[PDB]
Formats: structure tokens, sequence, C-alpha cells
């Protein structure tokens, strides 16, 4: 079976959220193999299929749905209500005979004909990040609405919009401590807003930082790497800012010895 | 992917102690480095720890435990100044990331006995 971690949003406050976070960090990374105080996720080729996946389980109204996220990249693939699960388009062949493990008890799988990326999902959204709505609020009605599409109520442009904010409050928050931060203060303060610009690029770097953190010369980056702050105004070319930043990386390489 | 731990003992109330840890070179370059402390029965709770450079400190042992670190022996250092009987512990050297050294550390040491009676 497969690891699962648990969270309500009724209640939610900082110090749980917090620690649901971190919970699924802890179980993204062994923390075996770390390069400059950052953790690297599992490399995904020689990745026994018992190893591949996580689940988080979302609860509110007291409807519960089972988040999959791939332990390669922190990312979700499908979920499960009820008897029904549904899941993102696999872009091999490898990761679909692994899908077929995650939830081998249901009735009904449906595998969506589009894939889990922020362009598809955005499309499909009528929005995009930068305009979405991201908090506790965005979270509670996202659990209910991903419920109620396997009973059939919520439709396409909700069912995606719901899919970014897990994605965002789930996935993105276990990448980086940033973005987990920036929705401990919403959590906090009762606040639910769109993502800023520091964010939304975080989220489209996440891959290109790790290929320059994994292949600098002992922390210098070989070429500088463009981010943005909350205004939208930088290059960093080390890895010494970054390590209170990202929190999670791909394996792009091997370890230098 | 070792983690030496030495200077445990007894002592009394109000005496010092130094505890050393020898880590590998691997964890020395890319890891976060701290000191956990634990009494049969309870949780392991961080003491001390090295980030980035920054130090965090629990507030039981602020003004008291240092922790430093020598860079050109591969060896972490926490000297324990002015002890307390609540200070009794079983002391475990650990390294995790910078996030998760302050909460479930990655790699241990076998654990050195602090008595302070």
């Amino acid at each position: 079976q497969y690891p699962i971690i648990n969270f309500t949003t009724a209640g939610a406050t900082v110090q749980s959220y917090t620690n649901f976070i971190r919970a699924v960090r802890g179980r993204l990374t062994t923390g075996a193999d770390v390069r400059h105080e950052i953790p690297v996720l599992p490399n995904r080729v020689g990745l026994p299929i018992n190893q591949r996946f996580i689940l988080v389980e979302l609860s509110n109204h007291e409807l519960s749905v089972t988040l999959a996220l791939d332990v390669t990249n922190a990312y979700v693939v499908g979920y499960r209500a009820g008897n029904s699960a549904y899941f993102f388009h696999p872009d091999n062949q490898e990761d679909a005979e692994a899908i077929t493990h995650l939830f081998t008890d249901v009735q009904n799988r449906y595998t969506f004909a589009f894939g889990g990326n922020y362009d598809r999902l955005e499309q499909l959204a009528g929005n995009l990040r930068e305009n979405i709505e991201l908090g506790n609020g965005p979270l509670e009605e996202a659990i209910s609405a991903l419920y109620y599409y396997s009973t059939g109520g919520t439709q396409l442009p909700t069912l995606a919009r719901s899919f970014i904010i897990c994605i965002q409050m789930i996935s993105e928050a276990a990448r980086f401590q940033y973005i987990e931060g920036e929705m401990r203060t919403r959590i906090r303060y009762n606040r639910r807003s769109a993502p800023d610009p520091s964010v939304i690029t975080l989220e489209n770097s996440w891959g290109r930082l790790s290929t320059a953190i994994q292949e600098s010369n002992q922390g210098a980056f070989a070429s500088p790497i463009q981010l943005q702050r909350r205004n939208g105004s930088f290059s960093v070319y080390d890895v010494s800012i970054l390590i209170p930043i990202i929190a999670l990386m791909v394996y792009r390489c091997a370890p230098p010895p | 992917v070792q983690l030496v731990e030495t200077g445990g003992g007894s002592v009394q109330a109000g005496d010092s102690l130094t505890l050393s840890c020898a880590a590998s070179e691997r964890i020395f370059s890319h890891y976060a480095m701290g000191w956990y402390r634990q009494v049969p029965g309870k949780e392991r709770e961080p003491v001390a720890a090295l980030r980035l450079t920054e130090t965090n400190y629990a507030d039981s042992v602020e003004g008291r435990f240092t922790i430093s670190r020598d860079n050109a022996k591969n060896t972490m250092y926490l000297r324990m100044s002015s002890l307390k009987p609540e200070d009794t512990a079983v002391y475990y050297c650990a390294a995790g990331s910078y996030a998760a050294i302050l909460y479930a550390p990655s790699y241990w040491g076998q654990g050195t006995q602090v008595t302070v009676s």
C-alpha cells in the first residue's frame, strides 16, 4: 500500500497546515540525496512502483478525496472520490503502467485526455494562475468540486480550477517553503487571493532550478537563472539564495563525488 | 553517511560538557546539522542547529548551549554550559535538509549519554 497523509480544511490553522506540508515532504524524500541543503527527489528510472506514489486525503464538509502525488516530482497525477478515480493523461508508457497501481479497488477508472501541466489546465479552467485565488476557502471548495465531479455536478472549468488550486496549495507548497509560507499567511489572516508573480515564476522555474543547482560548480551556477519578486521585477548565480526558498528538486544527474 | 559522536558523561549541576560529531565529507558540505536529545519514554527534541551561516537553539538551552563547526576537520561541536538536571538525556548528532533539520532529520549518530545530577 502507499503512504497516506491526512488533512482537513475544517479548522485548518497555520500549525495543522504546516505539519501537513512537512509530512508530505517527509514522505516525498527519504532525505538520502541532499545537495546544498536541498533534498533531491528520488530518480525515476530505477524506482520500484511500490515506491512511486503518495496519497493525500483531503476532507471538509465530511467529504473526502484522495489525491495521488508522484514521488519523483511531487506533482498530482489523479484523485479518488467514492468508487471513482480520475487520472491525468500520461506522457509515456511506464507512468501509465504505474497509474494502474494507484486506486486498484475502485469500480470506475477514467483518464482525462489532457495532461496535468499548468498550460492545459489553465485553458480548461477559463482562467490562468495569475487570477485564480488561493487560500483555505479555495481549497475547501475545491475538495467539494472534486468529490462532486464523480457525482456528476461539477463541470470542467471548475474541475481543472480546483485542480490548479490543490496543485498549488499542496504540490507547490511542498516544493517551496516560500509558497508554503504564503499559504500560511493566507490561512492565518483568513485571506484568499491570486498568487503573485514570485510564486508563478518559481513554479515555472522548478525544473531549471533543479538542473542548475545539481549542475553547479560547488554551488556556483553555470548560467544565471531569472526570477521575479512580488511587483514583477533578478538573476541568481548561486545556490545560497535559494536554500530557504526551494524545498524539493528533481533528480537531474548523479551526485558528483 | 556516518556520524560519530563523543563527549558524554556524568557531571554535576552548573558544570559543562562539549560534544563532538565527526561527519563524513559528503554530509558536511551539503547538509545542515544539529543536536537532538531524548529521555527514555519521551520524544526526540531538537536542541541546536547549524544551517545555511545560521544557528537555531531551543528556548530551554539558549544562552547556555553553543553549537559550532570546524570546516577544516569535518567535526561539529556542542558546548553545554551551566548544565541543569533537566538536560539529562541521550544526545544525538543529526544531519538533514535546511528545512527539516529543526524537525525530522535524515541521518543520526549512535547517541551519547549526558547525566546531570
